[PDB]
DNA sequence: GGGGTGGTCGCTGTTCAATACATGCACAGGATGTATATATCTGACACGTGCCTGGAGACTAGGGAGTAATCCCCTTGGCGGTTAAAACGCGGGGGACAGCGCGTACGTGCGTTTAAGCGGTGCTAGAGCTGTCTACGACCAATTGAGCGGCCTCGGCACCGGGATTCTCCAGGGCGGCCGCGTATAGGGTCCAGCCC
DNA sequence: GGGCTGGACCCTATACGCGGCCGCCCTGGAGAATCCCGGTGCCGAGGCCGCTCAATTGGTCGTAGACAGCTCTAGCACCGCTTAAACGCACGTACGCGCTGTCCCCCGCGTTTTAACCGCCAAGGGGATTACTCCCTAGTCTCCAGGCACGTGTCAGATATATACATCCTGTGCATGTATTGAACAGCGACCACCCC
């Protein structure tokens, strides 16, 4: 009979995995592509340095860890284990943006 | 040439990877618009900066640089792509 | 046929009364006096024993399903 | 003719360049005037904040059993130190990963 | 590979007001990270100096310090009738900190709140609490520091609030154990299968994070018998 | 050539070679400690050239730096980076 | 028997009086006794401006005000009403305090 | 002459109408003990930085350009005082 | 023959001291130099937000059948408006007071 | 005997002539106000010097405040501040 | 007491080329808080000019606009055949905004998605959704405006999505009543007790929460028709 | 030697112990993941070399800051009343919270698709650097008028008294669903007449 | 010739609707709060006058940046190949949300206490100003060595492989409760041994 592990325990293993790497988590091409995207409003045709792209995905990486601890704080709050766009929301409202 | 819905670049297991390494253990299902969402207002709040900086030295290139100064003047300090 | 902790819930909702019923919380509460009462999982044979005796039709729920809300002894 | 010259941070006893930090405070447009001991002093302190986090970071590598400092073991310094955490609590550090941690209650039973 | 700490007096006479100085010699390179200590009988360590040669708060220019990588000395000038106590110094350059033997010297707000005495048969266990106040908790370790009559003063370990974090003497893996109380900035070590070695005085001591910060405030002292 | 760009990697890395005499640091690590004493020096200057306005003096003294410290730096963070510019000055002084 | 108006009723009246009124909201003499004990552990003998006082009453007041409202928000995310301890610990603790 | 127990002139009533002002409508009662915690949390750490730029003018003097300062440094821009 | 004397501000016109707002940018040590225009453009921003923020608070004063403009109403005017609000987040007005304000789930039915 | 103390009240005041000739000002709405103007004057010109640094520019021009501005005033605050000031300096230029 | 504004022209002929100039008159000062607007029939309208002098994005220089207090002016410089529209002032320094009553004149990125057309039975309701997109929804106020085609355009009020607020002409309440979505930036406005005269396009408008900006962008217009 | 009754056997109703069902806890073992040890290698890092520019040495100018003295103002300390607010107490209701039930939404795994990553090539826009020259900002001296301090008055607003409107709470009455008691019904017990043994 | 059976009259157990009762909902009225309106007075804003200092004007000069030109870097575009990850889908389970019930603990109001606030007065410390001076830093010129660009090699970590341990998941067995059924046992109908007349 396949084997599963019941539910909640590979994401356990999975917490662990990426708390203790340190490489970016969003792929890099699409993240880029994604900047030029919005750039492109502000100002056309744009250059951008790699270092510019990856340091963009940095900041947008330890922005978004943040923010899901603190949604993940609030979500503990209301005494549940899943995060919900009103705990996004109620982390925001906090922080002040 | 044109770029038009690169947000759906943000997979959703991208974001249960950003969630994960942020401590969720469960995640709802509209976590990952909402997150896209939020991604974007970010990313258009520091490349406003970033751009406004490029255009004032009259450069064509975003420059790190300039994201460094617009992700500092944001209260977004970020250490090793300065000089 | 009666059992250990079914003849003590039928007998514990006709000592406490409670005219719209009696909550598997205050049985248990005035239940764990008991002597014999089991601490661990005397609650669980309790549910089970509600559970039991609302298929046998000897207790009636007023209001919710399973072992929420209030249980009275129907009249013969 | 000139004495053999010794650099100021020799004087003070410092490795950070006395002469550039008072170059760049000079330079920086902070005041009309800037004190001579001014210099030595902020690069007093910048030395001294340097070798307390190269320091813990170093530590964290030994403990890594990793010779050579990382930003994994910068982020893991900083993170580690509340004094350090609130000096730096609105800083990234690139590479640098987050702390390991999960709430108690997501742990198992 | 412990640091073995040597004060070469073990002990001394003198007069009032003449100096006096007190040796240390370190097994390995300690990177002056070594403190002095005043002991007065009965009473908890107060610190003199740190960094090896910076004086603690409060502490009368008197005391002075020099030395660096392995020899240290202690120096004491105007001697007065209170200078008369136990000097111990301590390393914290490597993980096991270590004191010295200690010199007995005799010539012619924080506050760290720490249990009474206690009464215990073998076998059995203990929790000593630790009461902090004055301060704000999170910022320094509380530092456990075990003193023997026949052993001299031992470091067991630490506790870092901020994170819960630890740290234990090798000889106390097992043996002891830190918890703290954010809620009620309180401290506690537990000690399992008490034994007749354990007949000890146990001091509770606030260390800052910093690498160089070296104990400063210390508990008075709970007192832990086995019968 | 390329022009010469000043960096603190020199520095810094002699700081290693005391704290730790065998560690040694990748170039991304070099990078931050780079970008860190760059920041920690504008806000030292900053807070000191604000207390020098907020004084009316023209000049940047130690004890503007010594305030700055005392009031951007934590804890005892704060008072041993105090003793260590105290230090250093005493003996630039004293040459 | 007298007239008694249904809990929260007078609680919500309250409300709207202080979000209509400006003034202080702690009495004055003994906020400047805190003030002055507070003091007492930097420097001794310290003498205050009447508008240092004040104007640190002003910002412990606002201070205050602002963070009750995220613990309000925290209450009302937990599905509850009243704010307790651990809301007002959440709501420090996403602040970043 | 020595204060030692003011921060109990913070009353309950007192901190229920900040309470009241912020929008709360029912307040457990440890919540006067937590707010009356971070209120001499917050007071210690703005009048520090006041004390520390007193100390820098040679002055004896809190004033409320001091208390403007320490709390501009500490990000709660006060307007009215002088700013 | 030497002319009358006329502001800078006169020149511009604005209202604000163009003369003031360029000897404080030359005291400030914000550059070695400063340009000719760069008060002048300054004197006019902080004239335009002065304006901005002094006609909302007497629009919300004339809504409060009061003559004078007071720190209340200068509360309400920049907690009213999403820009001036982000601009000024982390600004406290005394006396300003809150805003009115209750959630939803608090008031009765 | 006393001595000059230099406030924004006389301007705040001429503006609020114009935008609402008969409303009056407090003394204490005119101390927010003055608050305000210091306020936003040390953002610009804080933001302006940081540019022409990055820059390496000595002088700060009439291109630098209005980046300054462009970067700290959001929405149309800055839209409208640019188009204020581009009409004020070139009615200078002209004048 | 509601300020009149008095466009003097109400038609003009012109040819290719050749300047036209526009001028209005309001019944008390409004400082120069008016707006100079260009509606193609069928069309929705379009600013021009704003602030009395400023303009618009995208418009080219041709159009001029003047005056201040009571007495305003646009002139267009260069005609061309696309010029041949109804040209509409609107004052905004004062609570209730007005239309002009427009000048014909005859030549011989930011989305406000409206409704279509609704065909409604009188005494009943009607609700017009606006979905708003491109922007950040909550900083602009969105403004309702009444085009009927004998009255011309007539604001009815507006909500500010950042704080819910919102301000009614007075010959709308009861009539007009707006609501707003934050999580599907979409404003709705409802007409209550539908009547014949009620038959009119209503357009969305956004209008920054600046007092000199204008309505900018404006929506395709919803056509109302009562039975 | 027949009529008749209790004893005892067979058939059956009652209950009672074994059967069966369902749920909860401890453990062996199997599948999987994780750390640990060993060997290869590669490219990043530590160190050496040239040089060049920026920091050190030596000296002067001058002005900013330190120090002494004086004023006067504004902070502290005290005292006497006066309520307004705080402290405390009690009744109660309503909200926190624990527990259970149910359903569905999210977690895990497998097979398929896709597009990211990597390498390699080619090109050109533009970042960076140097050289020229002019406009522009600093600086100085004389001038003077704008803006600050002091004086004053007078009107906007804060407060007080009084109705008037609004909003809250509840007590009493209208209305409907749940429970006690009486009724048409038929099942069965019993009386009258014909019939079979 | 008389009891059995059939049919019919009467005693009685029963399913069901109407009246009584408990709860839900509606509404008018008491009363408490807040708002609109008028009257009073007071002190703070707005205006006027004197003055003083810094903002303006006119002119000089030096240097920073605007602009032009060149170079050579790296950013962009494209193509091919591999494979890792994303996606679609099935399945199941555990978690979120709703309902009920308990009870405790916070709200509302009344009563007593106390200390905050306000008015008035006095001392006196220290912040601000002014004059004098001196020494500390800016500025200049010379020059030389420290630090940056570049080159080079080697070893520390990245990767691949194998292994040994740890953790989790689950099937099995055991202990607890529950409801369930064939049979062990006793009561009564009926056959037979035996008493009485």
């Amino acid at each position: 009979k396949p084997h599963r592990y019941r539910p909640g325990t590979v994401a356990l293993r999975e917490i662990r995995r990426y708390q203790k790497s340190t490489e970016l988590l969003i792929r890099k091409l699409p993240f880029q592509r994604l900047v030029r995207e919005i750039a492109q409003d502000f100002k056309t045709d744009l250059r951008f340095q790699s270092s510019a792209v990856m340091a963009l995905q940095e900041a947008c990486e330890a922005y978004l860890v943040g923010l899901f601890e603190d949604t993940n704080l609030c979500a503990i709050h209301a005494k549940r284990v899943t995060i919900m766009p009103k705990d996004i929301q109620l982390a925001r409202r906090i922080r002040g943006e | 040439k044109v770029l038009r819905d690169n947000i759906q670049g943000i997979t959703k297991p991208a974001i249960r990877r950003l969630a994960r390494r942020g401590g969720v253990k469960r995640i709802s299902g509209l976590i990952y618009e909402e997150t896209r969402g939020v991604l974007k207002v970010f990313l258009e709040n520091v490349i406003r900066d970033a751009v406004t900086y490029t255009e004032h030295a009259k450069r064509k290139t975003v420059t790190a640089m300039d994201v460094v100064y617009a992700l500092k003047r944001q209260g977004r300090t970020l250490y090793g792509f300065g000089g | 046929q009666p059992g250990k902790y079914s003849q003590l819930v039928v007998e514990t909702i006709r000592r406490l009364g409670e005219r719209n019923g009696s909550s598997l919380a205050k049985i248990y509460t005035e239940a764990k006096k008991v002597p014999w009462f089991d601490q661990q999982n005397g609650r669980t044979y309790l549910k089970y024993s509600i559970k039991a005796l609302v298929q046998n039709d000897t207790l009636l729920q007023v209001k919710g399903t399973g072992a929420n809300g209030s249980f009275k002894l129907n009249r013969k | 003719a000139r004495a053999k010259a010794k650099t100021r941070s020799s004087r003070a006893g410092l490795q950070f360049p006395v002469g550039r930090v008072h170059r760049l405070l000079r330079k920086g447009n902070y005041s009309e005037r800037v004190g001579a001991g001014a210099p030595v002093y902020l690069a007093a302190v910048l030395e001294y904040l340097t070798a307390e986090i190269l320091e813990l970071a170093g530590n964290a590598a030994r403990d890594n059993k990793k010779t050579r400092i990382i930003p994994r073991h910068l982020q893991l310094a900083i993170r580690n130190d509340e004094e350090l955490n609130k000096l730096l609590g609105r800083v990234t550090i690139a590479q640098g990963g987050v702390l390991p941690n999960i709430q108690a209650v997501l742990l198992p039973k | 590979m412990d640091i073995k700490m040597t004060q070469s007096p073990s002990s001394m006479h003198a007069s009032l007001g003449e100096r006096v100085t007190i040796t240390c010699k370190a097994s390995q390179d300690i990177r002056s990270y070594l403190s002095w200590y005043q002991q007065k009988p009965w009473k908890s360590p107060k610190t003199l100096i740190y960094y090896a040669t910076s004086l603690a708060d409060g502490v009368p220019s008197r005391f002075s310090g020099s030395g660096s990588g392995q020899d240290f000395s202690l120096t004491i000038n105007n001697l007065e009738s209170d200078d008369t106590a136990t000097y111990y110094c301590l390393q914290h350059g490597e993980s096991p900190y270590t004191f010295g033997s200690g010199t007995k010297l005799e010539i012619k707000e924080v506050q760290l709140q720490q249990s009474g005495p206690e009464l215990v048969e073998p076998g059995t266990s203990v929790k000593m609490p630790c009461k902090a106040s004055g301060y704000t908790f999170t910022s320094y370790t509380i530092q456990w520091v075990k003193q023997t009559p026949r052993q001299g003063l031992e470091w067991i370990g630490y506790i870092y609030p901020y994170n819960a974090g630890t740290k234990y003497n090798e000889k106390f893996k097992g043996k002891a154990t830190l918890t703290s109380d954010k809620s009620s900035s309180t401290v506690y070590m537990e000690l399992s299968s008490l034994t007749s070695e354990d007949s000890a005085v146990y001091y509770c001591a606030r260390k800052s994070s910093r690498l160089r910060s070296t104990l400063d405030y210390w508990g008075q002292g709970t007192s832990v018998t086995v019968s | 050539k390329r022009s010469r760009k000043e960096s603190y990697s020199i520095y810094v890395y002699k700081v290693l070679k005391q704290v730790h005499p065998d560690t040694g640091i990748s170039s991304k690590a070099m990078g931050i400690m780079n970008s860190f004493v760059n920041d920690i020096f504008e806000r030292i200057a900053g807070e000191a050239s604000r207390l020098a306005h907020y004084n009316k003096r023209s000049t940047i003294t130690s004890r503007e730096i010594q305030t700055a410290v005392r009031l951007l730096l934590p804890g005892e963070l704060a008072k041993h980076a105090v003793s260590e510019g105290t230090k250093a000055v005493t003996k630039y002084t004293s040459a």
